[PDB]
RNA sequence: UUUUGGCAUAGUUGC
């Protein structure tokens, strides 16, 4: 929905596990719209700075990601649409990662850059 | 036809 | 699979573009005009043109309509080939940063103090002001006393300041900046910097050993370069062949008696010639001087060009006249008539040489420049140079010999031994002649005549100055 | 193009911008070419 | 050219409408000329005789004026038209 | 120096920092006044 | 003057008044000035304006009025005489 | 024979053309953010007046950019050596090569 | 005490 869709250039910020890209204000107000039940970032600041990216490289907008090679590429294709990052810059702590495995979520790394 | 304006109907908005 | 599209789209305004195209989408799912294309992409670093996901450029061109900001890719469209396709999506990527945007731009900038919140960083900078003089720039030191003095946006605590927008500065700008304006990777300040707050380096031509392997003691001659494994195809001696050496397998050995060049260190730019190979302390001499420097020998190339080692007139002020013994970054080194040697800012005036002056010798013997002459009184008695430049009782000589102000001394020249007409543009009258009664203006005048331009005809003749009485 | 090749970019565009400079370079040593239009110099004159 | 054709190319010209949704509509009525009129630094409007012209390098032109009617439809069964005159 | 007004023949003299304007008519056409230099002919 | 324009031509300079323009009725030849006008580097230099350099003349009316920008600018009106030959 | 009427009419169809097209993006782009546009701001005057000058000033005819082929030599300095040139130039009638 | 300086298409005119 537009709930997802950022509303201004400033402070965008790329998500460390799916790697949405929102403003700090929806993830303030809303947390993730694809895994907070997992995070659990809506009610708190800290969590965001923590969960979120503030260098990320591209931005997709996947429209319909279960006819999308993108997001095949991108491993996106079982997410709901709206703008992700390409490749994010940044890593969870390793509580997060952690707590994440112990529920069945291992941590896969957006990362998918060429480091020289 | 085009009208004709005698120069006290021009309003200074040309300055402004 | 559907192919991707490029549409022409504006400058700067693409994700935009991308925004607008998914509204327009959810706004007419419902409708009797679905957009039948499947996805865009906006790519960040990709700027003038997005892509489009469809099986056809009719559902590209009939999606794209009435978007604006496409209007120079409706009427054609290019589709993306099909092999590059995965290249779409194919991206890539106290210290010191590099403000982006305001006057600033790539501008060294010390991180001071990090802030917590994750929202700016306090940055230590040098201010590129003309300090509210010019404007109704260079990097230089931040001066309290000219910005207190010219008034203006000014707020004073001591060394502490606020100026001109809000600029924080402290003995040096302190200002808060966001880390999203800066870049905080890759900046690798230089020396330079750091006084304001392994390499590899193999030439064509140059010859290089083998230190260790199969292929030990073959000295051969440099053909070509790449960054770190260079695979270098070096001409050796008594071998046909072309062999192969990584850059860590080579060493820039030189023989004896051969040209060298310093690339780096104190040493640099000087040339010269090594006289023995030791296992790492090579010792050569310059063509300047005769001086033993020691080098490594990674710090010597083989170049066959001759040393560079100028001499110009300057004038110190119009009573004392000099010639520059040295360049510098920022000064003239500038050897002056009293034989003392001076350092001077870049803004003396050059002064007009004379180089058809003549003066006398201790002997009554005419010289002139360029002139071998032997100085047998005054300080520098018993040395003998070539005459430069010339004074009415001085005279300035160069000796390759003397390695001092780069031969370039001064001797009194006693103690050497050779080894516009006020008429003009005047209004005039003919009292004698044929041209009596008339006037005219001086043009060009003489001892003898001077020509006039002749008021009343359309003519300019010459006239004796005894024809002419002034208005 | 250089920092494209020292970016790793995409094929096409690369190939698109040596299309550029071949139609570019054909066009300073030869402003009256048979095959794309001569180029101006956002003035409105054709180039020397 | 003045009396007739530029007005009547006025006339052929076609109304103007303009979607965001509100709705627009432009219409152009009628043209009006002055005489040729000159303003200085001050923007002070006088008549320009053409020896003043030839002689200070200026254009011996009149200033062009169009009513402009503008009628917006906002779509809630509205035309607010109105109209700028000598514009 | 002194200029005459191109209208209403104002004699007036302008500085070298200001906009020429007739002192009495708003006029801004000057011409410069004759010159008091000697001229002669000769009558051929 | 070429005591503060520091670049110049040869060439006569008295004929001009103080703004810089010549009186009418002058008898001037192709190598002198009519108009004395400088710009500043960034002292200054010339570029002021000569007559063509093939005939002489006489200046015969100097007008001085506003451009349609509003700049001082000079238009100048040279009398010459010519006699068949 | 075209005279000045035919000449300034075409000219001046190619120039309101081109405020039409000037006005309808102008107004596009404030429609398209949600207020009215400024219609005094709308119009830019230069369409017309500098393009009628330009015309006139350098003797190309057409569209500035399209002077590859925009035919050229309508409008000239005035003859003015004699009474009788002056009359002559008034009247006179170029034939292009075509 | 030494002077400088443009390229262009278009237009008209002269054996
Ligand atoms: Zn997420
Ligand atoms: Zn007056």
């Amino acid at each position: 929905a537009l709930e997802t869709v950022p509303k201004d250039l400033r402070h965008l910020r790329a998500c460390l596990l799916c790697s949405l890209v929102k403003t700090i204000d929806q993830f303030e107000y809303d947390g993730c719209d694809n895994c907070d039940a997992y995070l659990q970032m809506k009610g708190n600041r800290e969590m965001v700075y923590d969960c979120t990216s503030s260098s990320f490289d591209g931005i997709i907008a996947m429209m319909s990601p279960e006819d999308s090679w993108v997001s095949k590429w991108q491993r996106v294709s079982n997410f709901k649409p709206g703008v992700y990052a390409v490749s994010v810059t940044g890593r969870l702590p390793q509580g997060i990662v952690r707590e994440l495995k112990s529920r069945g979520v291992a941590y896969k790394s957006r990362d998918t850059a060429i480091k020289t | 036809g085009v009208k004709l304006l005698d120069i006290s109907e021009l309003d200074m908005v040309g300055a402004g | 699979d559907p192919n991707l599209w490029t549409v022409k789209c504006k400058i700067g305004e693409e994700r935009a573009t991308a925004i607008s195209l998914m509204r327009k989408f959810i706004a007419y799912q419902f409708t009797d005009t679905p957009l039948q294309i499947k996805s865009v992409v906006a790519p960040e670093h990709v700027k003038g043109y997005i892509y489009v996901e469809a099986y056809k450029q009719t559902h590209v061109k009939q999606a794209i309509e009435g978007v604006g900001n496409l209007r120079l890719g409706y009427w054609n469209q290019q589709m993306v080939p099909i092999k590059e396709m995965t290249d779409v999506l194919k991206v890539v990527k106290k210290s010191w940063v590099r403000l982006k945007r305001g006057i600033y731009k790539d501008d060294i900038a010390q991180v001071d103090y990090v802030e917590p919140s994750q929202n700016t960083i306090s940055l230590k900078m040098i201010p590129r002001i003309d300090y509210d003089r010019i404007k109704a720039p260079p990097q230089r030191l931040f001066d309290a006393e000219k910005i207190r003095s010219l008034g203006g946006d000014v707020a004073s605590d001591g060394d502490f300041l606020i100026f001109e927008g809000n600029r924080y500065s402290r003995k040096f700008l302190f200002k808060s900046f966001a880390m999203s304006a800066v870049i905080t990777e890759g900046v690798k300040p230089t020396l330079s910097e750091l006084e304001k707050f392994r390499e590899h380096n193999f030439q064509p031509g140059d010859n290089v050993e083998v230190c260790e392997g199969e292929l030990i003691n073959l000295q051969g001659k440099i053909l070509s370069v790449d960054g770190n494994k260079i695979t270098i195809m070096p001409k050796h001696e008594d071998l046909k062949d072309m062999l192969e050496f990584p850059a860590q397998e080579l060493r820039k050995y030189f023989k004896m008696g051969d040209h060298v060049k310093v690339i780096a260190g104190r040493f640099e730019g000087d040339t010269g010639l090594i006289v023995r190979v030791e296992e790492n302390f090579v010792i050569l001499f310059s063509d300047l001087t005769m001086h033993e420097l020691k080098v490594l020998p990674r710090d010597l190339q083989l170049c066959s060009e001759t040393a560079s080692g100028w001499g110009e007139l300057v004038q110190l002020d119009p009573q004392t006249v000099g010639v520059i013994v040295r360049l510098e970054r920022e000064t003239f080194q500038v050897l002056n008539m009293y034989g003392k040697v001076v350092t001077v800012r870049h803004q003396v005036t050059r002064k007009k040489d004379n180089r058809f002056a003549v003066a006398l010798d201790s002997e009554q013997n005419n010289i002139h420049v360029k002139d071998i002459v032997k100085v047998i009184d005054g300080p520098h008695s018993g040395r003998e140079g070539e005459i430069r430049h010339l004074f009415r009782s001085f005279a300035f000589l160069h000796c390759k010999k003397l390695v001092e102000n780069g031969g370039m001394f001064v001797c009194k020249t006693r103690h050497l031994v050779l080894a516009d007409n006020e008429l003009i543009g005047q209004t005039v009258r003919i009292s004698q002649g044929p041209y009596k009664g008339y006037i005219g203006v001086v043009k060009d005048a003489t001892e003898s005549t001077a020509r006039v331009e002749l008021h009343s005809t359309c003519q300019t003749i010459s006239v004796d100055r005894q024809r002419l009485t002034t208005v | 193009l250089r920092r494209n090749e020292q970016n790793g970019a995409a094929a096409h565009v690369i190939a698109e911008d040596v299309k550029l400079l071949q139609f570019h370079v054909a066009t300073m040593v030869d402003n009256e070419l048979p095959g794309l239009p001569r180029a101006m110099q956002k003035s409105g004159r054709p180039l020397k | 050219f003045i009396q007739m054709s530029v007005q009547r190319i006025v006339e052929d010209a076609p109304p103007i409408d303009l979607q965001a949704p509100p709705r627009y509509l432009l219409k152009f009525e009628q043209i009006y000329l002055s005489k040729p009129t000159h303003w200085e630094r001050d923007g002070a409007p006088s008549p320009m005789m053409p020896n003043e012209a030839r002689l200070r390098n200026l254009t011996y032109s009149a200033p062009l004026y169009v009513d402009i009617t503008k009628t917006v439809i906002k779509e809630g069964e509205e035309q607010l038209q109105t109209q700028h005159q000598k514009t | 120096m002194i200029y005459i007004c191109g209208e209403c023949h104002t004699e007036n003299e302008i500085k070298s920092r200001d906009p020429i304007r007739c002192r009495e008519c708003g006029y801004r056409i000057m011409y410069k006044k004759r010159t008091k230099r000697l001229v002669v002919f000769d009558a051929r | 003057t070429r005591e503060t324009c520091q670049g110049m031509r040869h060439a006569i300079y008295d004929k001009l008044d103080d703004d810089g323009l010549i009186a009418p009725g002058v008898r001037v030849s192709g190598d002198d000035v009519i108009i004395g006008k400088t710009v500043t580097l960034p002292t200054k230099r010339d570029c002021s304006t000569f007559l063509r350099t093939s005939e002489t003349g006489i200046v015969d009316q100097v007008m001085v009025t506003l451009n349609q920008e509003g700049y001082k600018f000079c238009k100048i009106r040279v009398r010459s005489v010519r006699i068949p030959q | 024979l075209d005279l000045a009427g035919p000449l300034l009419a075409f000219l001046f169809r190619g120039m309101f053309k081109n405020l039409l097209k000037e006005v309808r993006i102008y107004a596009q782009k404030f429609i398209d953010r949600g207020k009215d546009f400024n219609l005094e701001l709308a119009i830019k005057t230069r369409i017309i007046s500098d393009g009628l000058k330009y015309s006139l000033a350098t003797g190309n005819w057409g569209d500035q950019k399209k002077a590859h082929q925009a035919r050229a030599g309508v409008s000239q300095v005035l003859n003015r050596l004699t009474f009788a040139s002056t009359l002559s130039h008034l009247r006179r009638l170029n034939s292009p090569i075509g």
